[PDB]
């Protein structure tokens, strides 16, 4: 509800607190990435 | 004159000190090892 204007019980975070003092947006979860990775396995070194 | 054969037999481990002169003085270098085997086919990952 925006004070002294049209809008009554509109839905949607406006653009003026979507924060709400909250200290941050904590937000937990995994991720698997499968990228093409560099490596020469253990060889490319001295033979000894 | 059997001795030639005698001496040039008997005085051979000069060879080995002879050798190593050559040795210090020659230049070196090292290989590191090959990474063998038949290698996995991986391409492209299917994209739009």
């Amino acid at each position: 509800k925006l004070t002294r204007t049209r809008l009554d019980r509109l839905y949607g975070l406006p653009a003026a607190d979507p924060n709400n003092g909250k200290e941050y947006y904590e937000i937990a979860g995994r991720f698997s990435l499968i990228s093409l990775v560099p490596s020469n396995d253990d060889y490319q070194t001295p033979i000894a | 004159a059997s001795l030639i054969y005698r001496q040039l037999l008997t005085n051979s481990y000069t060879v080995d000190l002879s050798d190593e002169i050559q040795e210090i003085g020659s230049t070196k270098s090292q290989n590191v090892t090959i990474n063998p085997g038949p290698f996995a086919q991986t391409g492209y990952a299917p994209v739009n």
